[PDB]
């Protein structure tokens, strides 16, 4: 969880996008905190769809 | 003492409009509130609508 703060926090000061490959967390859900961010795997809040 | 509230998909917008209508819930006063939109506008030809 500590390894996806500092690269988005770094490449959002150029507002470049940033893909997510293995990341799962639930804090990185509101575009507000996380500018550019895409992922690859689904969040915890569709085990509540699930 | 009447107003409607109109807000874009930024979260601090919904964050604002619940705060503003939990506060505005629980008034002695009276209030008339219309509706509420949330309309998007990332969409594509999505403006007519």
């Amino acid at each position: 969880h500590f390894t996806p703060t500092p690269v988005s926090y770094t490449a959002g000061f150029y507002r470049i996008p940033v893909l997510g490959l293995t990341t799962r967390m639930s804090i990185y859900s509101d575009k507000s905190i996380h500018l550019s961010f895409l992922r690859t795997v689904p969040p915890y809040s569709h085990q509540s769809s699930v | 003492y009447i107003f409607s509230i109109v807000t874009t998909y930024f979260p601090g917008y919904q964050d604002f409009v619940n705060k503003i209508r939990s506060t505005i819930e629980n008034s002695f006063v009276g209030w008339e509130l219309e509706e509420v939109l949330l309309l998007d506008m990332s969409l594509d030809d999505g403006d007519s609508k």
